[PDB]
């Protein structure tokens, strides 16, 4: 009602010359707000030997307070490539591990996975035994040594793997006939592969895991939880920062 | 008002089946017309009715039920119009919405029932495709939903992709009585796959 | 979104990525 | 014949945002393509065509009553990091960011009963003096009034007023950077009603929704929570 | 004039599978010509245009005898892993892989004598209940009638119906895109001989061609045997 | 089949492999 | 297929001034626009566009009295690192460099009251001899005549004469393109007032601004104040 | 000003620095 | 004189050297 | 004869080897 201001009267609110544009808002582009490296996750070698497990890319379930965290959380069905850096921090006194070399092997969604030593390389006695999918093969390999080792990382592109055309973040329904609990939001394969870091470290190491989502596509917005507590009424919420009162 | 879920519903039949395809006419797959529950005035904001759809009334649905019930998979939309009822000495509001793979549900899974949300969410519920129902404006929300979810199709008896969500915003203020909510879903653009066999 | 070089595309469109039909 | 290169400084080390991407080891992947509805595109366009429910003791609306006068009914220090904003889609998704910018819109739906009436001024008090405390100190300032029984409901944009470029998005110990001011809602009369032994109050649900100018910068991590 | 160059983090690993090339180090090497038949290009290929022979209790055949109703003769969990799967060329070839998707054909081939006759109902049971037992059963799905004397060899199509854009070539306890559903040849009437001390049973065989629309997907290294 | 750079013609298509008649 | 490359000999160094870039983190950075006036492009510009004060003896001027007669009032080794230079704009920028070049203009403002008069002899002595000590001996060089009461303001050109390409931003212990010649005002009469008892002396303001042929080079780092 | 290289754009004038309006 | 690669010039004639009126 | 590289020539013809008349 009345609209375009300046009389007292009732539905008229006053003018609002409204801004200019600077920055075109491209910060909050879901593309570009996840093609990056993020630390998600830390984790432990496995040994040369023995019959290990494989390690689930799921950047889905959360709680840890990361961004990157909620975000994956702002939406209900995604889609994006991967992209990794593994870097290896030394928990020992660096100078126990003279070699160090680490077997990786990366599995798309969906790969078989019983594994037990099963290549030996001998040669002077002694003699090691790598992995039997530490291997190199169909799924990538990548070995490196961190032995002085500039950057005790290493790093690479894996594409979207699933059957799934993409990806529910979340699951009114189960992924088994058999309506188990842990079966809820589920539905299987509804992440990016798994990977097996295994090394005459494993004890000496852990790991870094850093992701990198290219290509992102996000589809149905979804409520994006708060993360700090309710500030008292009336009030802000004060914070330190690079601005505030020296 | 008629408010769409994300898209008008599509027709097409499914990218993953080399598999027969029966399409259901309106006449098979027609209305429903059910009660959800009596709001009362006690009820404090962030309660709400989940009616997962459709499950739990499916066995209701005496006809779409019947071919949904010897066929494997199912893709639809919904027509789905919440109906409360109540004079104009009412006050309050709900919100009511349709919500993609909602969950919380204390795997009370594909059953309707009654919760009280953390907040952050009936706040940001109207992220979703919903439609106020204010007690001084009007009595009805109405929403349309198409198929949707992760697979081009998928088995009603295992996942309910749609959910609507009657939200109490603003508690129900006015004479002793209680205002009875309700709902119509009618299924919209069906399409059935592999029968499965004999009930023996 | 955020891809900016031009050794960007040192590696094939095919290759680096997935596609999508 | 091979080429002369020299190993820049930083040769062997990390950064996290490499504007570049790293090496392909699973090539020739081609998808399954998605129909899927509603992919968005850009968090600023969710913010905008889309409301949010604000939050004041606990619940998203203010009451009026049969009595109530000049006392100031609604009141938040416009900054994102405030407390009536706290549950919100907007205020939430800034967290994710260092600096916003642009005038927001608020909703007010009067949701008491058809039987009632009653009138507001929403009114925004630019951030100078010590906050006003009465509708008659309000006034003076830009408002426009809401007859509820005229429309139901009501929007009210709160302006970008600064020497800022942009604001920020992490408040804190008042800056001239850290507010843009203050929202007020005052109640212009009371609650009349057919009978007030029925309807002695009225809840209007207050929500935010982006400005059309509004934007966000500078992606942020996330801090201790607090 | 040496170029400036950083040290990409990963420098010095290996990584199996680089999209690119080694170093030559035995250049202008001609080979000799190879007129050499049947060369190959796509493993798909010898999939689709070539039957594979089923395995069941050792022996590539199923029975027919003057004696059998409702029992069910042939049954399987479709799914590659799948036991009478195991002996084929189609299955094993998918071991190299993740994924499978599509239709795939059975060949019987009935192989009792001329002075013989039988017929069966070759049906497909979507994976939802707890599989069929009896042919008055299975006879409310997808299934077809087979009258040896008619055709001494029938095909019939195991469809792909899933929400799963694609299957797996590993199955395991029972996942949601672990299993399409279940083949089942019933014996529609019993063997009908000219003399019954001579002819009293028939052997079918029964072959699987890869179906036009399959494919297969993620080539994998094998695990433990089991 | 799976070579693929752009780099992978640094070398020539004589020198790097083979050649057929 | 890996290029084929040596790492030239300084490889890991660092070079401080690099005709090169660093590596982005932080792109897509836009940044809002700025009228703010009097963006200057280069320092050579508000040089010569611009007037600074001289030093003498603390003060930017320099007296005349009704008694002088020959002796010198006014004199500096031409020297950007001379003394009534010291406090000046373009001698303070010069610092930051190695070799200047050209001509500089002077600005001699009469300031004593209008019942006030006096003339002066401004000259520029060449750097031989061991410099000269009246004006008598001055006059046979370049100079020119300052009637105060024709103008009140003089502008004065210093020159630049050397064999030397450029001349020493930094002097010290007489070199040859150390040192440039020398300024020197004297008193060509004295103090004429309408009355001695109010007016007996007077103040000539001296500035000065940037040579047109004017310009600076090789920036460097400071040395030890001293 | 002094950037003066050729591979002083390797990265995108976009990616790189800053950008007025 | 002796100034013989095609990196050369990989910075310019004007960075580089120095430069005659 | 064997120089098969496209960065053979990374040098020139006149400084990398010999020439005759
Ligand atoms: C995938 C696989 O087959 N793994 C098996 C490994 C690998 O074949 C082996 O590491 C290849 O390098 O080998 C295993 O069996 C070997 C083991 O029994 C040793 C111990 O004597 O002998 C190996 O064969 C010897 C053979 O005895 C010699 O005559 C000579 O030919 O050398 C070979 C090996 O150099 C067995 O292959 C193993 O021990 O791990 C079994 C693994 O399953």
């Amino acid at each position: 009602v009345t609209n375009v201001g300046e009389d007292g009267e009732p539905g008229e609110t006053e003018p609002r010359h409204a801004l200019s544009p600077v920055d075109m808002h491209v910060h909050t582009d879901v593309s570009f707000l996840l093609d990056r490296f993020f630390d998600v996750e830390t984790l432990e070698l496995s040994n040369l030997t023995g019959s290990p497990a494989t390690h689930v890319l799921d950047p889905f379930g959360s709680t840890a307070q990361l961004a990157w965290a909620r975000l994956l959380n702002t939406c209900t069905y995604f889609f994006s490539d991967l992209e990794l850096s593994i870097q290896f921090k030394f928990t020992t006194t660096p100078s126990s591990v003279g070699e160090g070399f680490v077997w990786v092997k990366w599995f798309p969604v969906g790969a078989p996975t019983k594994t037990t030593d099963a290549w030996q390389l001998e040669g002077g006695g002694n003699s090691v035994r790598i992995q039997q999918l530490a291997v190199a093969g169909m799924s990538p390999t990548v070995v490196f040594k961190i032995a002085g080792s500039r950057s005790q990382a290493c790093g690479f592109s894996v594409p979207y793997t699933s059957m799934w055309r993409v990806v529910p973040v979340f699951y009114n329904g189960w992924g088994a006939p058999t309506k188990e609990k842990a079966t809820y939001n589920w539905l299987p394969g509804a992440h990016f592969g798994s990977i097996l870091l295994t090394s005459d470290a494993h004890d000496k190491g852990g790991c870094y895991l850093r992701y990198r989502f290219p290509r992102a596509n996000m589809y149905c917005p979804r409520p994006i939880p708060p993360a700090f507590t309710r500030p008292a009424d009336k009030t802000r919420h004060k914070f330190p920062t690079n601005i505030n009162k020296q | 008002g008629t408010t769409y879920c994300y898209s008008k519903p599509d027709g097409r039949p499914p990218s993953t089946v080399s598999d027969p395809v029966t399409r259901l006419g309106p006449t098979l797959s027609r209305h429903y017309t059910f009660k959800v529950g009596e709001w009362p005035h006690s009820q404090s904001h962030g309660h709400a009715w989940i009616c997962p759809l459709p499950s739990d009334k499916l066995k209701k649905m005496g006809s779409f039920h019947e071919v949904v019930k010897a066929h494997h998979l199912v893709k639809n939309g919904w027509d789905v119009v919440v109906q409360v009822n109540a004079s104009f000495a009412h006050s309050g509001a709900l919100c009511v919405a349709a919500v993609p793979e909602y969950e919380h549900t204390h795997e009370k899974a594909l059953k309707w029932s009654e919760l009280e949300e953390p907040a952050y969410t009936y706040q940001q519920l109207s992220v979703f495709p919903h439609q106020l129902l204010n007690l001084r404006t009007n009595s009805s929300v109405h929403l349309v939903m198409p198929y949707i979810g992760p697979g081009p199709t998928t088995n009603l008896t295992l996942h309910n992709p749609w959910t609507i969500v009657i939200l109490i915003l603003s508690e129900l203020t006015g004479p002793g009585q209680t205002v009875p909510v309700t709902m119509s879903v009618a299924p919209i653009d069906a399409m059935v796959n592999g029968p499965l066999p004999n009930p023996e | 979104g955020n891809s900016g070089s031009i050794v960007q595309n040192f590696y094939m469109q095919q290759y680096q990525n997935s596609i999508d039909a | 014949a091979p080429i002369r290169v020299v190993s820049v400084p930083e040769s062997d080390s990390f950064m996290s945002s490499v504007p570049d991407n790293s090496t392909p080891l699973y090539p020739k992947v081609v998808v399954p393509p998605r129909q899927v509805p509603g992919r968005f595109t850009n968090f600023i366009d969710v913010a905008k065509q889309t409301y949010s429910f604000c939050s004041i003791s606990g619940k998203p609306y203010f009451e009026v009553t049969n009595t109530s006068g000049d006392e100031p009914l609604f009141q938040m220090d416009v900054s994102l990091s405030a407390a009536e904003l706290h549950g919100t889609y907007v205020a939430s998704l800034s967290s994710f960011f260092a600096q916003y910018r642009g005038s927001l819109n608020f909703y007010f739906i009067f949701t008491g009963a058809a039987a009632t009436k009653a009138k507001f001024l929403v009114a925004f008090v630019p951030p100078h003096s010590a906050a006003p405390k009465t509708r008659d100190e309000a006034m003076a300032c830009i408002h426009a009034v809401w007859d509820v029984g005229l429309n139901s409901a009501f929007s009210f944009n709160v302006p970008y007023s600064s020497p800022a470029d942009f604001m920020a998005v992490y408040s804190a110990e008042a800056t001239v950077v850290n507010v843009s001011g203050w929202l007020q809602v005052y109640a212009l009369t009371a609650l009349t009603s057919t009978d007030i032994a029925v309807n002695s109050k009225g809840r209007v649900l207050v929500a935010v929704s982006a400005g059309p100018d509004f934007s966000l910068r500078h992606p942020v991590d996330l801090p201790d929570k607090q």
